[PDB]
C-alpha cells in the first residue's frame, strides 16, 4: 500500500495443503519494508 | 543509558520522561515501542 511517499510491503510464508483456493485459518503480516520513493501508483503486474 | 534512575529520555524520537529498567517485555523484530491499556508508552527497546 502506497502512503505518505511510502509505498509499504508486509508479508508471510507459510505452509499449507491445499490446491484450490485459500486455506481458512488466521495469521497477519508483519511488514518487510517501507521504501519511501514517492511514485504514485494506479496499476500494477505481476511478472513471471 | 542510565537505569533505574529518573531520566529525561528521547529514543529515535520517541521521548518522555522515566525509569527505564530492564524487563522480559519479548517484543518483535518490526516492534517499535510498547504500548499499554492506557494507550500510555511502556517499554521501548533501545535502538543500537
Amino acid at each position: 500500500k502506497n502512503i505518505d511517499g511510502y509505498f509499504k510491503i508486509y508479508s508471510k510464508h507459510t505452509p499449507i495443503n491445499l490446491v484450490r483456493d485459500l486455506p481458512q485459518g488466521f495469521s497477519a503480516l508483519e511488514p518487510l519494508v517501507d521504501l519511501p520513493i514517492g511514485i504514485n501508483i494506479t496499476r500494477f503486474q505481476t511478472l513471471l | 543509558l542510565v537505569k533505574n534512575k529518573c531520566v529525561n529520555f528521547n529514543f529515535n524520537g520517541l521521548t518522555g520522561t522515566g525509569v527505564l529498567t530492564e524487563s522480559n517485555k519479548k517484543f518483535l523484530p518490526f516492534q517499535q515501542f510498547g504500548r499499554d491499556i492506557a494507550d500510555t508508552t511502556d517499554a521501548v527497546r533501545d535502538p543500537q
